[PDB]
Order: structure tokens, then sequence, then C-alpha cells
């Protein structure tokens, strides 16, 4: 009872807190994982653009 | 007592969790656009 | 045993702190990403417009010769 | 006599090198799209957005 | 009876403590992750602005045609 229970309940409540952190953390990881990957795709649109620029730009000046 | 400080903490998280969910969502819409 | 809990209580403090930080971090990402998502929406409209523009363009250039 | 039906084989081998590059590169992009849409969903469920 | 209650309680408490420890690594990593996440989004912001400028230069030239 009140001696041991006060614990057990504090203990329980902590697991709640951990699992919340767990999720939170998980979300933070995936988040990075995606923005990492997206960064890559993006710098390819940097490649695609930088080119299309050189091309059309150079195909005007007379 | 310090228990109250644990309640608080949890809230503080559950808040952020929700926030982030939404942000992950946003990001999915982003990843899609690429 | 107060020593035990005292370490516990200082761990939670410490945590609670960092969860602070992560809050802000979250909020910031959010608002900022939206911004970018807005930017990407633009770029999609512009590229679609240059599709239509470069296609009708070479049709006149090769229509000349 | 003249000995150049090979240049036909040299350049025809090049041309299938071009067929390989772009028709495969098109197929590889198709599957990566689908399989990262898988990833996109996998996690979407992980957290239950809709 | 009561002897086993206090031993019990001692283990339950430690488990909890170890969790605080565990919570802590989690939160650390989450932050690092947050920061890196942001660095990325920030420089990605630059790039995109450059990409927008690119799409504009096109708007200008094809306007000359």
């Amino acid at each position: 009872g009140s001696a041991l229970s006060e614990i057990e309940t504090r203990h329980s409540e902590i697991i709640k807190l951990e699992n919340s952190i767990r999720e939170l953390h998980d979300m933070f990881m995936d988040m990075a994982m995606l923005v990492e990957s997206q960064g890559e795709m993006i710098d390819r649109i940097e490649y695609n653009v930088e080119h299309a620029v050189d091309y059309v730009e150079r195909a005007v000046s007379d | 007592g310090s228990n109250r400080r644990l309640q608080q903490t949890q809230a503080q998280v559950d808040e952020v969790v929700d926030i982030m969910r939404v942000n992950v969502d946003k990001v999915l819409e982003r990843d899609q656009k690429l | 045993g107060s020593a035990r809990e005292n370490e516990m209580d200082e761990n939670l403090e410490q945590v609670s702190g960092i969860i602070g930080n992560l809050r802000h971090m979250a909020l910031d990402m959010g608002n900022e990403i939206d911004t970018q998502n807005r930017q990407i929406d633009r770029i999609m409209e512009k590229a679609d417009s240059n599709k239509t523009r470069i296609d009708e363009a070479n049709q006149r250039a090769t229509k000349m010769l | 006599g003249s000995k150049l039906p090979d240049a036909a084989k040299k350049f025809e081998e090049a041309q299938e090198a071009l067929r390989q590059a772009e028709e495969e590169r098109k197929a590889k992009y198709a599957k990566m799209e689908a399989e990262r849409e898988a990833v996109r969903q996998g996690i979407r469920d992980k957290y239950g957005i809709k | 009876e009561l002897e086993e209650m206090q031993r019990r309680a001692d283990q339950l408490a430690d488990e909890s403590l170890e969790s605080t420890r565990r919570m802590l690594q989690l939160v650390e990593e989450s932050k690092d992750a947050g920061i890196r996440t942001l660095v990325m989004l920030d420089e990605q912001g630059e790039q995109l602005d450059r990409v927008e400028e690119g799409m504009n230069h096109i708007n200008q030239d094809m306007k000359e045609a």
C-alpha cells in the first residue's frame, strides 16, 4: 500500500513518460532522415536548373 | 510534489509530439512535391 | 533512498529542460517548412509555364526553317 | 578489300549502350518512386496521419 | 512479508531510474537530430531561392522571344 504503491504509481507514470519520449525521438529521427533525403533530390534540381540556365542564356546573345 | 513536476513534464512532451506529427505531415507533402 | 530519487529528480529536470528546446525546434521547423512548401508551389507553377513556353517557342523557330 | 563492316558493329554496340542507359534509368526511377511512396506510407501509419 | 516488500520496492525504483537515464539519451539524440535537421532545411532554403531565381531568368529571356 501507500509506501510501495506511491512508488509503483510513480514508476508506471514514468513508463508513460518514456514511451512519449520514445515516440518523440522517433519522430525527430525520421524527420532528419527525410530532410536528409530531400536535400539530395533538391541539389539535383539545382543541377537541372543550373544547366537549363547555361543553355538558354547562351542561346540568345547576338 | 515533484510528482506535479512530472505531470508537467509529460504535458510538455505530449505537446511537442503533437507539434512534430504535424511537421512530419508537412514534410510528407514536401517530399511528395519533389 | 533520497540519493536515488535525487538523481532521478535531477534527470527529469534535465530532460524537462531539453524538451523545452525541442519545442522551439519543432515550432520553427513547422512555420519555416510551410514557407518552403509555399516556395515549391511557386516553382511548380513556373516550370509548367516554361514547359508551355519552350514548346510553342521551338515550334516557331523550326517553323521558320 | 575494304574490311569495314565492323564500324557498323562498333557503332551499333554504342547505340545499344544508349538504349541501356536511358531505358533502364527510366525503369530504375519508376521503382524507386513507388518504393519511397512505400516508405512515405510506412511511416505515415507509424504515426497515423491521413 | 514486509522484508520482500522493501526489496521489491528497491528494484522497482532502480528500474525507474534506469529509465530516466534512458529517457536522457533519447532526448539528446532527438536534439542533435533537430539541429542537423535544421541546418539542412536552412541551406536547402538557400538552394531553393537560387532555383527560384533560375526560373525567373527564364521568365525574362523567353519574354524577349
